[PDB]
């Protein structure tokens, strides 16, 4: 925040002024501005991307065990939130695609590099 | 008309085949009447003997992009699926 407590009238505030004893928090209203170019050179944050990207996390099969054992272990989670049908969340079918749908995509992008 | 198809089946039921069997298969006479038809059929041929050194096709310019398109169609097939993820809406 920004405080400066007191003011010419106001956005013309203006009564305890002249009615004396003004105090309080008072903020001012905050802004900023910057431009576009260090938004590039900001956005840069994240030779580059090829060398950055693709290819530069194309390690997976590393991971395949998990990779299935993460797939592996959405099923057995499900057999068990789907038998809740049979009320309040952990739904019966929630966490069912969330679970099954970050590792199918995930599973995919590898496919790109081979 | 009959023949081809043994002809074929012949291909198929015989990498090499006598050119006489395939003869006698054309209840032909001459081979060269045969003969004639394999190398029409363009079949490897040495002496007495017809051969299907390739028997089929394989290859041949179109049936492509699709069906052997080894990430591509996977990636299609991503990029499809991605429109089942883009589609999505």
């Amino acid at each position: 925040d920004a405080f400066r407590l007191i003011d010419t009238g106001a956005l013309i505030n203006i009564q305890a002024l002249i009615h004396g004893l003004n105090r309080h928090y008072y903020s001012l209203n905050i802004d900023y501005h910057k431009t576009a170019k260090e938004t590039k050179m900001l956005m840069n944050l994240h030779y580059e991307e090829k060398e950055e990207s693709n290819l530069a996390a194309t390690k997976s099969m590393v991971k395949i065990a998990e990779q299935y054992s993460k797939r592996i272990e959405e099923e057995k989670e499900l057999t068990e939130e789907e038998l809740k049908t049979r009320v309040g969340r952990q739904d019966p079918k929630k966490h069912l695609s969330e679970t099954a749908d970050e590792t199918l995509e995930n599973n995919i992008v590898s496919v790109l590099t081979a | 008309a009959i023949r081809d198809e043994i002809a074929k089946n012949t291909e198929l039921s015989y990498d090499f085949l006598p050119l006489s069997n395939i003869k006698a298969l054309l209840f032909f006479n001459n081979e060269k009447e045969t003969e004639k038809f394999a190398l029409e059929r363009n079949w490897p041929i040495v002496n007495s003997k017809v051969y299907f050194n390739n028997q089929s096709k394989e290859k041949a310019d179109y049936e492509d992009e699709m069906m052997h398109e080894e990430d591509q169609k996977t990636n299609i097939i991503e990029k499809a699926m991605d429109y089942a993820i883009s589609i999505e809406n």
